[PDB]
């Protein structure tokens, strides 16, 4: 009944390898473990995926050259995705890591696993993007369908989730949502609202896209009328969120203009259904607003209130100068025209019924 | 970054 955690030594170190986010998984750990929330959770040790659980969603030749790379140093490699040394073995730790946490979820082990590692939702079969090698949250969705017939996605990244909702354009059984910044040259390019999946997927996939500067009440009332027209349509199963934080004030993305708050009301209404949930985190390049904004996640989840002072722990300096827990939202422009956003929200709505 |  308790929440999982999924958390080992070796895939923190792992983890905290990626050049784009370096120590940021021993920052999010680290946090937690200061806050005492990891006493209030079930800690399993992540597996890593064999080549065969991978090949669920990856191609054999991708995972052919993925393993040839990851020896000797094509498939979406080389700017955003360097082909590196190890990158093989550090996608297994990651897939891996999603599929114990699913596991976890089918056995009943628990409600809610979570993976602040995880969240790669850009890589596609057969191509590496957007920093994402391997598509844990795919392997996720697709070890939840052995036991949940239908598994709902939402997606809080910053970036349009694309790589997972491809993954499940033409079925039914899956339906995504992603609420992203959607502007001429932003990244991945894709998930305007007329994106709404093809053929028995028609309708089965969500797109809200958004403009620089939205705050949290905003995003909430988004999220909310959205998430409300979902439930009731789809009826989902399990539910897999990806909460990256490159949202969160403060970020290099520089973008939104979100405080953990307003996300955690997004995941407290989640929760709300009481179903099967598979917790990921994903971007987040504000190292220490990541780790601020995943600790208060994990704290809502638990149903927790914790301190505004940041305890004093390994990574204290790098929450200077305030050293407290709450981000406070930037002074620029929320870009998004009220009446654009009712446009969105009344296409979503009648797509959805 | 290049990119995304
Ligand atoms: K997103
Ligand atoms: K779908
Ligand atoms: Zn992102």
């Amino acid at each position: 009944l308790v929440p999982v955690y999924i958390y080992s030594p070796e895939y923190v170190s792992m983890c905290d390898s990626l050049a784009k986010i370096p120590k940021r998984a021993s920052m999010v750990h680290s946090l937690i473990e200061a806050y005492a929330l990891h006493k209030q959770m079930r800690i399993v040790k992540p597996k890593v995926a064999s080549m065969e659980e991978m090949a669920t969603f990856h191609t054999d030749a991708y995972l052919q050259h993925l393993q040839k790379v990851s020896q000797e140093g094509e498939y979406g490699l080389g700017y955003d995705c360097p082909a590196t040394e190890g990158i093989f073995d550090y996608a297994a730790a990651i897939g891996g890591a999603t599929i114990t946490a699913a596991q976890c979820l089918i056995d009943g082990m628990c409600k809610v696993a979570i993976n602040w590692s995880g969240g790669w939702h850009h890589a596609k079969k057969d191509e590496a993007s957007g920093f994402c090698y391997l598509n844990d949250a795919v392997l996720g969705i697709l070890r939840l369908r052995r036991k949940f017939e239908r598994i709902l996605y939402v997606d809080l990244d910053l970036h349009h989730g694309d790589g997972v909702e491809d993954a499940f354009s033409f079925t039914s059984k899956v339906m995504t949502v992603s609420l992203h910044k959607f502007s001429p040259g932003f990244f991945p390019g894709t998930g305007d609202v007329s994106d709404v999946g093809l053929g028995k997927g028609r309708y089965y996939s969500v797109n809200v896209p958004i403009q620089d500067g939205i705050q949290d009440e905003k995003y909430y009332q988004i999220c909310e009328s959205v998430l409300k027209e979902v439930y009731q349509a789809f009826n989902p199963k399990a539910v897999v969120l990806q909460l990256g934080a490159d949202t969160i004030a403060g970020d290099p993305m520089c973008s939104f203009n979100m405080t953990p708050v307003g996300i955690g009301k997004c995941l407290k209404y989640i929760l709300q259904w009481q179903l099967a949930t598979l917790i990921l985190g994903g971007g987040g390049y504000n190292l220490a607003n990541t780790a601020r904004c995943w600790t208060y996640l994990t704290g809502v989840i638990l149903g927790k209130t914790l301190s505004s002072e940041i305890p004093d722990h390994e990574f204290f300096t790098a929450y200077g100068p305030d050293y407290v827990l709450e981000i406070t939202p930037s002074c620029r422009p929320d870009r998004n025209e009220p009446h654009r956003i009712q446009q969105i929200l009344n296409y979503i709505k009648g797509n959805l019924k | 970054f290049f990119x995304x």
